[PDB]
């Protein structure tokens, strides 16, 4: 059975944490323990293939600065996460995408743009802008509610299919 | 025999249990034997929180660390004090027993609510001068002679949190190398011994961990806009780290010529052996995170040259973050203090499990605040402060201790500018293949042995 090692990078107070979250925990519990392993760990069907994802993310140690390139190097794949009201956490995604590049040594990494939306303020970046930027890129953007669970599943099971078009 | 309290319109407390008030989990406080509470209203917590059969110390220091999130600090004290004010049923025998133990022990109670209130988290009053003066004038109202001891002792505490190290036995001899005592212009990662580097940032790194309060972690508030005005201990100790991380990266890849590098690199895994001795976890992975670094990860001509035994050192402790921290987590739980924890992983659990919870749960159309998750962030933050009562038996060198302080490998430049500085020194230095690997001049003019890691005296 394979196992994806995905690692979730964003500036804080994006709801990093709250997309993968809400993608382990089941869909109708609003429970969490992240000291035990089962934490960060799924078994998963994608396009019919079972695997296993196993999921980084730092969340609270952005601070830490000079960790990212250690945090980073764990992953095959990577999901960018900007919040939809956070001007400032969305121009920040080209710093993180650079650094991503630069650890993998590579120009083609397995990557997915997320716009995360919480709750209040409103929107200031619409998702013109992202798809726009998504497509600069050469990545997929997708758009998710942490509350309502709409798009957690959609995220990282692209970024999964990314990993596979990407191995192939 | 049950017994008979007022009725509820005049004294909230007095409203009986129900599954749309207050609700347990399935097992027992340990050690204790008391019901775990999951959930309840402000009112139901703060009857448990000076209940009447039984002292409550567990729920009371964890109630008085999180309480915050739920109740505002004024909302509390007022709870407490109309909690306090139990009048009597209306119509001797049922009434003696009534004072004696209903009446008496929910005031001692509350006193000692009080009490650690004031001992514990007195930052609530250094913020709120008013809350002080509140807390003062009931204080000075409370009447009996049962109580006259417990007041005082809170006055006592009061006063003295108004008002503005040396060893078991002999700590191990300083440790020179080149840098000869007094001489704070040699002082370099060369030219201090290793062992007095790894002595006197551990010292650094442990009073820096030692600081940090509770109060900088409840609520996640490290990661909000007020940041520095509530975490600002935190957030010095995590710069240091990060400080000292960028040191190591820059003493690398600014040293080209590659044999001066080898000596340098390998010189940073003798300070990690050190660390380890004295786990000083914070001070481990602030090594490995330099040598995961991007520019200096690449250097494979450097790695190449380092002695097997110090590949071996590095690659063990590289192995401790693997895995979501699987085998640092082990070898944490298993040792005994002194040690400095890596702070990162406490961080993380506590937002994940503030984010991850909801702030209330709801029965029966009724909204009851989660306590269960405000327990489990006191249980991170109380694995805390186990690792901050024991010092370290290392004598300061202040000098040492002003070098490592000062040091500052980033200048003037912001992160990206100086971070971009460092990989493109790394790429002049080692190029990517398939270019050719070119020569530089020694840069250091004094040897380069290292005077190892054991001791050079004895006792
Ligand atoms: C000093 C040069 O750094 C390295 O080249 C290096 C460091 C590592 C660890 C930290 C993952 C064990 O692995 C390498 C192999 N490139």
């Amino acid at each position: 059975m394979t196992e994806y090692k995905l690692v979730v990078v964003g500036a804080c107070g994006v709801g990093k944490s709250a997309l993968t979250i809400q993608l382990i925990q089941n869909h109708f519990v609003d429970e969490y323990d992240p000291t035990i392993e089962d934490s960060y760990r799924k078994q998963v069907v994608i396009d019919g293939e079972t695997c296993l994802l196993d999921i980084l993310d730092t969340a609270g140690q952005e601070e830490y600065s000079a960790m990212r390139d250690q945090y980073m190097r764990t992953g095959e794949g990577f999901l960018c996460v900007f919040a939809i009201n956070n001007t400032k956490s969305f121009e920040d995604i080209h710093h993180y995408r650079e650094q991503i590049k630069r650890v993998k040594d590579s120009e083609d990494v397995p990557m997915v743009l997320v716009g995360n939306k919480s709750d209040l303020p409103s929107r200031t970046v619409e998702s013109r802008q992202a798809q726009d930027l998504a497509r600069s890129y050469g990545i997929p953007f997708i758009e998710t509610s942490a509350k309502t669970r709409q798009g957690v599943d959609d995220a990282f099971y692209t970024l999964v299919r990314e990993i596979r078009k990407h191995k192939e | 025999e049950q017994m008979r309290l007022p009725s509820a319109d005049v004294y909230r407390f007095a409203e009986p249990d129900s599954e749309e008030n207050i609700i347990f989990e399935e097992n027992m406080q340990p050690k204790a034997g008391i019901p775990i509470i999951k959930a309840g209203t402000v009112i139901k917590l703060i009857e448990r929180l000076t209940y009447h059969m039984y002292a409550d110390p567990n729920f009371v220091r964890t109630f008085l660390t999180t309480y915050r999130s739920f109740c505002k600090p004024q909302e509390l004290l007022s709870l407490i004090i109309e909690r306090f004010e139990i009048p009597e049923p209306e119509p001797s025998a049922e009434l003696k027993r009534f004072r004696k133990e209903y009446i008496q022990p929910v005031q001692l109670r509350v006193l000692n609510v009080c009490r650690h209130w004031v001992e514990h988290h007195f930052y609530d009053f250094e913020r709120d001068a008013y809350l002080l003066q509140r807390m003062e004038e009931f204080i000075g109202t409370v009447r009996g002679k049962a109580m006259k001891k417990w007041v005082e002792s809170i006055t006592k505490i009061i006063q003295r949190k108004k008002i503005a190290i040396t060893f078991q036995s002999s700590p191990p001899t300083v440790e020179w190398h080149i840098s000869r005592p007094g001489h704070i212009e040699t002082f370099d990662l060369l030219t201090l011994h290793p062992i007095e580097i790894a002595r006197q940032l551990t010292l650094l790194e442990s009073d820096l961990y030692r600081a940090v309060q509770p109060s900088e972690l409840v609520g996640s508030v490290w990661t909000k806009e007020d940041k520095e005005i509530n975490s600002p201990n935190l957030l010095k100790m995590i710069r240091h780290t990060t400080n000292l991380t960028l040191w190591f990266e820059k003493c690398i890849v600014e040293t080209e010529n590659l044999e001066e590098r080898v000596a340098v690199v390998s010189r940073i895994i003798e300070i990690l052996q050190v660390f380890q001795e004295l786990n000083n976890f914070n001070g481990v992975l602030e090594v490995v995170s330099a040598m995961n670094s991007s520019p200096v990860y690449r250097l494979d001509h450097t790695f190449e040259q380092i002695p097997s035994r110090q590949k071996k050192i590095l690659e063990e402790a590289h192995e401790l973050s693997e895995d979501h921290y699987k085998k640092y987590l082990a070898k944490l739980r298993s040792i005994n203090p002194p040690c400095v924890p890596f702070f990162g992983i406490y961080l993380t659990n506590i937002l994940k499990t503030e984010e991850g919870n909801p702030e209330v749960l709801k029965r029966h159309g009724k909204e009851l605040i989660n306590f269960s998750k405000r327990r489990k962030v006191a249980e991170i933050t109380g694995e805390i402060q186990q690792y901050q009562n024991q010092p370290y038996c290392l004598r300061v060198e202040s000098d040492i201790k002003r070098f490592f302080e000062n040091l500052n490998p980033m200048g003037n430049s912001m992160e990206k500018e100086f971070t971009d500085y460092l990989f493109n020194k790394s790429l002049e230095i080692e190029p990517r293949n398939p270019k050719p690997l070119p020569r530089f001049p020694k840069k250091y003019s004094y040897p380069l042995k290292s005077p190892g890691v054991r001791p050079s005296n004895p006792r």
